[PDB]
RNA sequence: AUCGAGAGG
């Protein structure tokens, strides 16, 4: 229930960004790109919101935290910067 | 139906030989292929027009409506 | 479609001078792809192009009567005296460029039927349709401007791919999403809500 | 004569015509095959209105048929595409209107021939429209046929086409293509199971070119410039014309190439 | 048909018969039909369970007497090796079906093509009857201008499909080309 | 031999010569040493569970040990040297490559194992088409419905 | 920029199978027993007899677009009558001390074994057979 | 089961299918009636609100346009009747309904969905023919082909969904399958059969052919390869056009029976830095497999360079092909006469063996082995000797079949045929099987009326000693009849116990998934295993690989 | 239905351009052309006549899909020389081959009696 | 049959063996027989081999007669997949057979349990009991409509 | 039309089976496919 | 809508 969170040490979820874990953060950037919300990023010849979100993810600005859960229901929190894609 | 007019291959009138074609292997009991050759279809595919086709026109014609 | 089992639909349909010319400048209606041939084992069919051509150069019906003596040999022989090659096999030179080709490629007259599946006929899409009142879902058949049927094989496809919000989507989104009220205590439906 | 491709014509007729072209790349000759059989232009019936049928042949199909016939066009350069007009649906400049009235008044089928049709517009001292009866009897091909008691009454508007719009105006029927009929150039593989030259028949044209030696080598460098073809001309436009005029075309569409460019 | 003893055992039918049938064929004398056929005891009807007692020849000429350079490119027949047929077979093709009877050299190609084939000439566009302009029918479909198959089965005749055909006989070409 | 391996650490070897042109005359200039520490570095390197609790490191080494007889096998000491003039660099690079190989070769969490086990199995399944032996599909029917009767029950004894 | 090796070879037997352009040859170095050479001929380019002694030739040189040839502006870089364009696999040594020499001229295979030169050609991308008549 | 997990969907098509080998593999040709009739919401955006204006502009019946404009309130504008339909202002944080535009995502389905490969997401590109056209590679996952086909898609409404689908779902993903550890795709037509062809050593291209197959391919830097052949004449072989489409920087090396360094036969494969060394392309070179060119390509390079590859072969080896022609032929079929002659011998010595073995069969001489009736072995002789008279018949026909045989060529580069269709065609078809017999007597002691009483011979028993092109006899023709309605019925029951069997294990396991602790379970939380396969490893990675430990012996192992 | 119109493969449309030039990028002295409502068979005639050209270095053609009627041609030649002058130049000896071929076939004609 | 064994200078080597085949199988007394190796005995049944010797063994031999039934068409998958199933089947208590039986007996969710068969009784006997169903399921969300916590919706998204 | 004339249904020793007493009676080939093989055939 | 029939992969 009340502090159900693993702490950030030792945290062991994995360092790599899972692929639906990417491909949901891109959606929803899109879809607030879409909506007319704040860039981070500058842009060359973009008018589609994904490929800014593409672009930001490479740039590694989009801030936003991943909810890890974990089987017992503590969760995991990993930042966009933490993670790492490749 | 009725006569082709031109062979889809050859493109050129077939429709023109088939009155006289009937009347060549009637009046003279000649063979079909001496009769196409009479025609000048020396192609195969213009002879297939005229040899293939069938007048369904005339069975149409004997409905009196 | 032929006899003998072929299937066909024209992914295209050239011009003559497109197509490809035999020396007599005779081109075919139709050409068909080769790797549809040796899995069927119809060789009929190419007995067919045989006999057709040398009756159409002979003035003679052919004799396609199954169970009786005709011989391969014998028609080739018949072709040979017309002067085309024994198999049928004829020089061709390719249309757009005027090049012989390097392999001479095989074509005689052939029966084929026209199939009552016709393409025109039975193209349909929807976008936003009229809905049946039951289930308050796409009505059926392309007639009542109807939508396809996501089946649970298709449900599952989507499902192992991990597309949730597709999925969604699709099931809530796209067909007979609603909005209901529920009472805490009730758990059901009965809460009558006013929205006014 | 003029340095350059040469043609000697082997045979003549106002049908076909059998010629010999030299010094000539292929590309040049296939290239002209095309613009003959489809970017010549002629006139034909690109519109039918039907006032009455009662024969069993439905109208969609006969305007098909009309769409077929061959029509007079040696005088076509004279004449205007339609859309190239200033008419409103269509000119006596541009088109070329004919009517066909027909009724089976004995009891005996009557057919319908060429030889029916009738014109309208003007013809303005043009050989525009005249129906084409290669018949050795002069009765023209035929339409429909129509028992006693059938009336068919329609008028025709005829304009200008080109055949790559539709196969109807294609001015030729067969041509006929031969190059290295000795295989010298072996620019294509033979198929045989024991010979062949048992097997394969030898072409007409190749007895023309002089036979190869097997002991000579294959000469790499050899490139074709002897070709052997053969024209057929339905009659709507005579052979020569329908090759002189494949020239032209040809020339037209290089020239507009070297206009645009100039434009650039 | 019907096999007895003549001292051969030879077909019940002969060539006179054969030529009095044509003769009646050519006037459409005395009417030959099969009906006089069977009155006349030259052939017979067997059902299923009475064909177990009966032994059949698929060829007359197999009943004629037996005596090397036969032509490679003919089928193998084997020997018959056999006698005291009851009956011979009219001929064989009559056991294939009316879609079946259409099908060119169906010997030469593998059965379930044949069967794929016969599924097809339901589907295949045809004229139906000479008077479809006469008849009402909910959907009617017909060829602008069809035309005769050049081979023929001689079942065909009596399917009269080449008086009244149902396809094109196009100029088809097996080849490599664009890729479409 | 012939087993499903991931990183396919021949195709790096590959690479590395042709990445990194080799000459066969000169010498390698890796020490002896370092070939071996380097494998052992790398073993410890490929790690598939992020925990560094025992049982699940236990969990780790067993599930990695197979791999790590594999690596052992194309980068022996003696192996490394005399098959391929390998350098200090190009061994790194391999090393490197290895590992980041291996890394996306890791199920990617949350991936619906089920349904894709499920299909991968019904697609040759419809595939399968027609001696005294079940076969075909009624014998995977009678394999996936427990059957207190097999239509040929058969006993193998060595 | 000078040619890699110079021999003159006879070949012991020429024998095409199942190519009707293609040919395969074999041959020794003349007078050295270390040498001896095999690779694919184009016979109906050049014909090549029976028993023939033949001069063969390899060069480095006489990236960049290949430019159609010259109409005598770039003098030819031989006389000799057949050329080809290769590159090198693999190099191997049959035993120590003895050399061999793996290239593929467009597909076609070539392998030339001997001691007579090392240094010479050495793995490169670029190289060209010279073969007169 | 079929309202709630079968719901009908809005913004769907279906169409009939045909093959485009220009068409990328990425797209789809969907037409430009369906790309009208679909709709995709999109939010009026600065950089985007230009290009949406136009749509508007142009109207719903022509493309690109748009059938709907939805307002901040709500309220729907219908492109198609008003009267505001040719003045609109689109305000900021408006819904146009656009028409579906090429380079957008849609999700292209085939029939039978037994496969995660048959729904899959492409690229769009709008044509004007109404068939739905796609690549021919793309056609064995969906397990599609163009015999009158119809095809399914469906079109995301929502950004997230596009996103979902073009990072998912795309096709470059879905090339290396789970299953198999093998690519789905692979270039299997024409184009396979063409490429051994270009790639033989006897095959050479000249310099205009050469030209133009090199633009032909879209990634081509320019570079003009050296010709293989200067002095006589400037000609290229094959291997180097085909060259110019392998990207730089690839290895392959494959290795048979007779690959040896110098390759006389030409087989196996050879590549470096993306040129063709030596060797004659084939199925196994290109044709989806463990450690195939796409597999290597898609492992090393990515998924997008492995795709335009698909693209660039198709290209070349199509224009390659259609410049040198091909075809089926009747004389294909035909075998030498001596041969059929050897054949008919063949025949005619089995026969002879089976008559010795039926003999002493009559006699009761034959002892049975332990657990066996006479009958049985009996049976089981004479079937394993007709097997063999087919077998060698077709063994001496593929002998006597020469390289220039066209259905060889297909055989030889994979994309169709096999042994059994040639040894069919050419010699004998075989002997007859119905519910795992040779043919029975359905009357009693005959196996049709013709025959007579109690035989056992090999023609009474339905063994077809005819070859397709010499022609079946009536009673041969019978007997493969009923073969032919038992493969049939086969295929029909086989088909609904398949479609039983998958939709039973989707249903067990459906819940089963990799949870974040990498242990596989389900939603109550019982553990199916504590890791996914027992190494925790995508399977798409794996490939096989030889361990060299394993095999061998001691002193080698030491060496 | 929704088979596009056959006068659009003869005629030009609205808004193109016969020629589109574009020179190409990473090459040197090398132009593609994208002729618009053409075909093979001009398409052909310039391929040939510049390779016959020994200044044009490149001569290809191609058509991006069968379905609608536009080619590309692509022309590299020497550095110094405009590849549009070897276009038309390629041009008007094909108009000069085309003229003295008339002539002596048309003379050829009058020769023939029939 | 022939089999490969391990020769003295470590090498393979093919050695034939005598085996035997049997039409019926009573492994509990066949094993006890003297004469024959109690390690290399296998039979086609796995419900025999799952109750002589355990279930792990039942398991094993389960997955290798259908990698058999999947090798004779010649097809070849994966062994990850064919794992899964079989463990899913023997992870409780004995064998669970893919049948209206064997889901419907596992307490997992009634939703996911009645899209299978025997809807209507399972939902009846689900309300009688007073069954509590967690949805969390992926069937049941399809039901519901909701997103289910499946790839994409597995993990949460949260912002700073 | 002919073949829908002539048509035979088999309600439901396996039926579905060409047998040999269908020789000389009924069709070997001309069957439907789907459910309706063997069990339908034409004379 | 219901039921049924036929047909396509
Ligand atoms: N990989 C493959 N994909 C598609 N068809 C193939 C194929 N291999 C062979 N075929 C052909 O499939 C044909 C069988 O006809 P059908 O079963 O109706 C098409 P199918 O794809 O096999 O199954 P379907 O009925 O689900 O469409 C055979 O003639 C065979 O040549
Ligand atoms: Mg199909
Ligand atoms: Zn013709
Ligand atoms: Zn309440
Ligand atoms: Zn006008």
């Amino acid at each position: 229930l009340k502090e159900k969170a693993i702490p950030k040490d030792q945290r062991a979820t994995t360092p790599y960004m899972t692929k639906y874990e990417r491909a949901r953060i891109l959606g929803t950037r899109a879809l607030q790109i879409s909506m007319n919300a704040p860039v981070f990023v500058d842009l060359e010849g973009e008018t589609d919101p994904l490929r800014i979100a593409m672009k930001e993810l490479a740039e590694k600005k989009i801030p936003l935290v991943i909810r890890r859960y974990l089987p017992d229901g503590s969760f995991e929190d990993w930042s966009v910067e933490e993670l790492i894609v490749d | 139906m009725i006569v082709p007019v031109r062979c889809f291959s050859c493109g050129k009138v077939v429709g023109d030989k088939w009155e006289s074609y009937l009347n060549l292997l009637q009046e003279d009991e000649l063979d079909e292929g001496t009769a196409l050759s009479r025609l000048g279809l020396k192609r195969y595919c213009c002879r297939r027009m005229i040899l293939t086709h069938v007048d369904l026109i005339e069975k149409f014609l004997r409905y009196n409506p | 479609a032929s006899r003998h089992g072929q299937k066909g639909t024209i992914g295209i349909t050239y011009r003559r001078e497109d197509m490809p010319f035999t020396a007599e400048g005779i081109v075919p209606d139709l050409i068909i792809n080769p790797h549809a041939i040796p899995s069927r084992m119809t060789v009929a069919h190419l007995i067919e192009c045989l006999l057709s051509k040398v009756a159409a150069l002979s003035g003679n019906e052919g004799d396609a009567s199954p169970f009786t003596d005709i011989t391969v040999e014998g028609i080739s022989k018949l072709l040979r005296e017309h002067g085309y090659q024994s198999r049928g096999f004829e020089v061709m030179y390719n249309g757009h460029t005027g090049k012989k080709l390097m392999a001479q490629i095989f074509f005689g007259p052939t029966y084929y039927q026209r199939l009552r599946h016709m393409v025109d006929d039975k193209i349909h899409a929807r976008a936003r349709g009229p809905m049946q009142v039951l289930t308050r879902q796409p009505v059926e058949g392309r007639s009542r401007d109807g939508g396809l049927r996501f089946g649970e094989m298709e449900r599952d496809c989507m499902i192992a791919h991990g597309a949730a919000s597709f999925l969604k989507e699709r099931l809530m989104e796209a067909s007979d999403a609603f909005r209901v009220h529920i009472c805490g205590i009730c758990g059901l439906m009965t809460v009558i809500a006013k929205l006014n | 004569s003029e340095e350059g491709p040469q043609v000697k014509i082997r045979e003549a007729s106002k049908d076909n015509v059998d010629f010999i072209l030299s010094n000539v790349d292929l590309a040049m000759a296939n290239s002209l095959r095309r613009v003959m059989i489809a970017e010549i232009p002629t006139l034909a019936i690109d519109s039918v209105e039907v006032e009455t049928n009662t024969t069993v042949l439905a109208d969609e199909f006969i305007a098909h048929r009309l769409g077929l016939i061959p029509l007079q066009s040696m005088d076509i350069e004279q004449l205007e595409y339609s859309r190239d007009c200033f008419c409103e649906d269509h000119c006596d400049k541009c088109s070329v209107v004919l009517t066909l009235q027909a009724f089976g008044e004995s009891e005996s089928t009557t057919n319908v021939y060429s030889k029916d049709l009738v014109i309208v517009s003007n013809l303005m001292g043009r050989n525009i429209g005249h129906p084409i009866i290669q018949d050795k009897e002069g009765n023209g091909v035929l339409i429909c046929k129509l028992r006693k008691g059938q009336e068919l009454k329609l008028t025709c508007v005829a304009k200008k086409g080109i055949a790559k719009e539709h196969a109807k105006w294609g001015p030729a029927a067969a041509i006929e293509f031969e190059y290295d009929p000795w295989n010298k150039l072996k620019h294509t593989d033979y198929w045989y199971e024991q010979d062949s030259a048992k097997e394969w028949p030898q072409s007409k044209n190749c007895e023309y070119e002089d036979p190869p030696n097997e002991g000579d080598p294959f000469d790499y460098k050899a490139q074709a410039d002897t070709f052997y073809m053969n024209v057929e001309s339905v009659g709507s436009i005579p052979v020569d014309q329908v090759v002189v005029r494949g020239i032209d075309t040809l020339q037209k569409k290089v020239a507009s190439i070297l206009l645009a460019l100039t434009q650039m | 048909f019907i096999v007895e003893d003549d001292g051969h055992k030879e077909l019940k039918v002969r060539k006179g018969h054969i030529a009095k049938l044509m003769a009646t064929e050519y006037q459409d004398v005395e009417e030959y039909t099969w009906s006089s056929l069977l009155n006349e005891g030259l052939v017979e009807y067997i059902d299923a369970e009475e064909e177990e007692s009966i032994l059949i020849a698929m060829q007359p000429e197999d009943l004629e007497p037996a005596e090397l350079d036969v032509d490679p490119a003919k089928r193998i027949r084997v020997s018959h090796h056999a006698t005291t047929f009851t009956h011979c077979e009219i001929h064989p093709s009559m056991i294939l079906g009316v879609a079946a009877s259409i099908i060119p050299f169906p010997d030469h190609n593998q059965s379930p093509r044949n069967t794929y084939q016969s599924a097809m000439g339901k589907q295949a566009m045809g004229v139906f009857l000479t008077n479809y302009n006469v008849r009402m029918d909910t959907m009617a479909n017909i060829l602008y201008y069809p035309q005769k198959p050049l081979g023929t089965t001689r079942a065909m005749e009596y399917l009269k499909f080449r008086e009244l055909p149902a396809g094109q006989n196009a100029i088809v070409a097996i080849a490599c080309y664009s890729g479409y | 031999a012939n087993w499903p391996l991931p990183v396919n650490i021949r195709r790096i070897i590959q690479n590395a010569q042709q990445t990194f042109h080799i000459d066969h005359t000169k010498p390698s200039d890796l020490t002896i040493k370092d070939i071996v520490l380097g494998v052992k570095d790398l073993q410890e390197n490929l790690l598939v569970l992020r925990g560094k609790n025992e049982i699940i490191q236990n969990a780790q080494r067993d599930a990695v040990t197979l791999f790590c007889c594999l690596l052992r096998s194309r980068l022996a000491t003696r192996r490394v040297l005399q098959e391929y003039r390998l350098t200090k660099q190009a061994f790194d690079w391999v090393l490197s490559n290895i590992e980041a190989q291996f890394l996306r070769s890791v199920v990617h969490p949350g991936e619906m194992v089920g349904v894709l086990a499920a299909q991968s199995i019904g697609e040759p399944a419809t595939q399968m088409t027609l001696k005294k032996v079940t076969s075909g599909v009624p014998r995977l029917k009678e394999i996936l419905n427990v059957a207190k009767n097999m239509k040929t029950p058969s006993l193998t004894v060595y | 920029s000078n040619t890699l090796f110079d021999d003159i070879f006879q070949v012991s037997e020429v024998d095409p199978g199942r190519y009707n352009k293609v040919c395969r040859i074999e041959a020794a170095s003349t007078t050295q027993d270390q040498c001896k050479l095999t690779l694919d001929i184009n016979v109906e380019l050049f014909p090549v007899a029976a028993q023939d002694s033949l001069t063969v030739t390899i060069a480095s040189s006489l990236t960049r677009s290949w430019r159609p040839p010259q109409a005598g502006d770039r003098s030819l870089a031989d006389d000799y009558d057949y050329v080809m364009y290769g590159t090198a696999y693999k190099f191997e040594e049959v035993s120590k001390d003895l050399i061999a020499v793996y290239y593929s001229f467009g597909g076609l295979l070539m392998r030339l074994e001997g001691n007579y030169r090392n240094l010479n050609n050495l793995k490169q991308e670029n190289a060209y057979l010279l073969i007169r008549r | 089961r079929g309202n709630l997990m079968g719901k009908r969907v809005d913004f769907s098509a279906r169409t009939v299918i045909s093959g485009d080998p220009n068409l990328e593999l990425d797209q789809v040709g969907v037409p430009k009636s369906i790309a009208k009739t679909l709709t995709y919401p999109e939010v009026v955006t600065p950089y985007n609100i230009d290009r949406l204006t136009q749509l508007v502009r142009n109207g719903p019946n022509e493309h690109p346009g748009a059938k709907y404009v939805i307002r901040d309130s709500g309220d729907r504008i219908d492109l198609r009747y008003s009267k505001r339909a040719g003045d609109i202002q689109l305000q900021y944080g408006w819904k146009v309904e656009r028409h579906i535009m090429d380079n957008d995502p849609v999700l292209f389905n085939r029939q039978p969905s037994l496969h995660k490969m048959s729904m899959m997401a492409h690229r769009v590109k709008v044509i004007p023919y109404s068939t739905f056209r796609l690549n021919l590679s793309v056609t064995s996952p969906y397990n599609a082909d163009f015999d009158g086909d119809e095809m399914n898609l469906h079109v995301p409404q929502s950004e997230e969904t596009r996103a979902e689908l073009s990072q998912l779902c795309a096709v470059p993903l879905q090339i290396v399958s789970p299953q198999s550890n093998k690519p789905c795709m692979g270039i299997v037509q024409d184009t396979l059969c063409g490429i051994r062809k270009l790639t033989l050593r006897d095959t050479f291209i000249e310099l205009d052919q050469v030209l133009n197959m090199l633009y032909w391919v879209p990634d081509w830097d320019g570079v003009i390869p050296t010709p293989a052949i200067i002095k006589p004449k400037p000609l290229w072989s094959g291997k180097q056009i085909l060259s110019v489409a392998i990207p730089n920087g690839i290895h392959l090396q494959r290795f048979d029976e007779g690959t040896t360094l110098l390759s006389p036969k030409d087989n196996g494969m050879l590549i470096i830095d993306g040129q063709i060394i030596f060797g004659v392309v084939e199925k196994k070179t290109v044709g989806s497999s463990n450690g195939g060119l796409i597999h290597v390509v898609t492992r090393e390079k990515g998924p997008q360079v492995c795709a335009k590859l698909f693209g660039n072969i198709q290209k070349v080896v199509n224009f390659w092909l259609l410049h040198n022609g091909f075809s089926t032929g009747i004389g294909d079929t035909i075998a030498d006469g001596p041969t059929m002659r050897e054949i008919t011998e063949t025949i005619a010595e089995a026969k002879k063996k089976v008559l010795d073995v039926t003999k002493e069969a009559q006699a009761n001489l034959l002892t049975a082995k332990h657990g066996m009736t006479l009958r049985e072995s009996f049976e089981d002789n004479v079937v394993r000797f007709l097997n063999e008279a087919r077998d060698k018949a077709g063994r001496l026909a593929e002998v006597n079949l020469k390289d220039l045989n066209n259905v060889k060529q297909m055989v030889m580069a994979g994309s169709k045929g096999s042994f059994i269709n040639i040894a069919q065609m050419s010699a004998c078809v075989g002997q007859q099987s119905v519910e795992g017999k040779r043919i029975a007597f359905g009357f009693v002691d005959r196996t049709l009326p013709h025959f007579s009483k109690d035989d056992y011979s090999p023609e009474s028993k339905g063994f077809v000693e005819n070859s397709y092109l010499r022609g079946l006899t009536p009673q041969e023709f019978f007997f493969h009849a009923m073969g032919g309605r038992e493969g049939l019925i086969d295929t029909a029951v086989k088909t609904a116990e398949t479609g039983y069997i998958q939709r039973r294990l989707v249903k067990a396991l459906e819940d089963i998934m990799v949870h974040y602790d990498n242990t596989t379970r389900n939603s109550l939380g019982n553990v199916i295993q504590f890791i996914y396969g027992e190494d925790g490893m995508d399977a798409a990675h794996i490939e096989k690989q030889s361990l060299d430990t394993i095999g061998g012996s001691d002193a080698a192992f030491e060496k | 239905m929704n088979a596009p119109d056959r006068f659009e493969l003869f005629l030009l449309g609205e808004g193109e351009s016969k020629l589109k030039i574009d020179p190409d990028t990473k090459a040197p002295n090398a132009v593609v052309i994208t002729f618009e409502k053409e075909d093979h068979t001009l398409g052909n005639l310039i391929r040939a006549e510049l390779l016959n050209d020994r200044k044009v270095l490149f001569a290809a053609y191609k058509v991006e899909h069968p379905f609608f009627a536009r080619f590309k041609l692509r022309i590299q030649t020497t550095e110094g020389y405009d590849p549009k002058d070897a276009l038309k130049n390629a041009c008007n000896s094909i108009i000069n081959k085309l003229g003295a071929l008339k002539t002596n076939f048309e003379t050829e004609w009058n020769l023939q009696t029939l | 049959y022939d089999r490969k064994v391990p020769s003295p200078t470590g090498e393979y080597v093919k050695e034939p063996e005598w085996v035997l085949e049997t039409d019926g199988v009573n492994l509990s007394e066949v094993m006890t027989v003297p004469g024959i190796d109690p390690t290399r005995i296998y039979t086609n049944s796995f419900i025999d081999i799952m109750e002589v010797l355990g279930i792990e063994a039942g398991r094993a031999a389960l997955y290798k007669e259908v990698y058999n039934v999947i090798a004779s068409d010649g097809s070849y998958v994966n062994y990850r997949h064919m794992a899964l199933l079989v463990d899913v089947m023997t992870t409780q208590g004995g064998l669970t057979s893919v049948t209206r039986h064997g889901f419907n007996r596992s307490n997992t969710g009634a939703l996911m349990r009645c899209s299978f068969e025997e809807t209507v009784e399972i939902l009846f006997e689900a309300g009688a009991s007073a069954e509590l169903d967690d949805c969390r399921g992926v069937s049941e969300n399809v039901i519901l409509g909701q997103m289910a916590p499946i790839g994409t919706g597995a993990f949460d998204v949260m912002i700073d | 039309t002919l073949s829908h004339l002539r048509r035979t249904n088999t309600p439901i020793a396996k039926p579905r089976q060409l047998h040999n007493t269908h020789w000389g009676l009924v069709c070997p080939a001309e069957t439907p496919e789907g459910q309706a093989c063997g069990l339908v055939k034409n004379l």
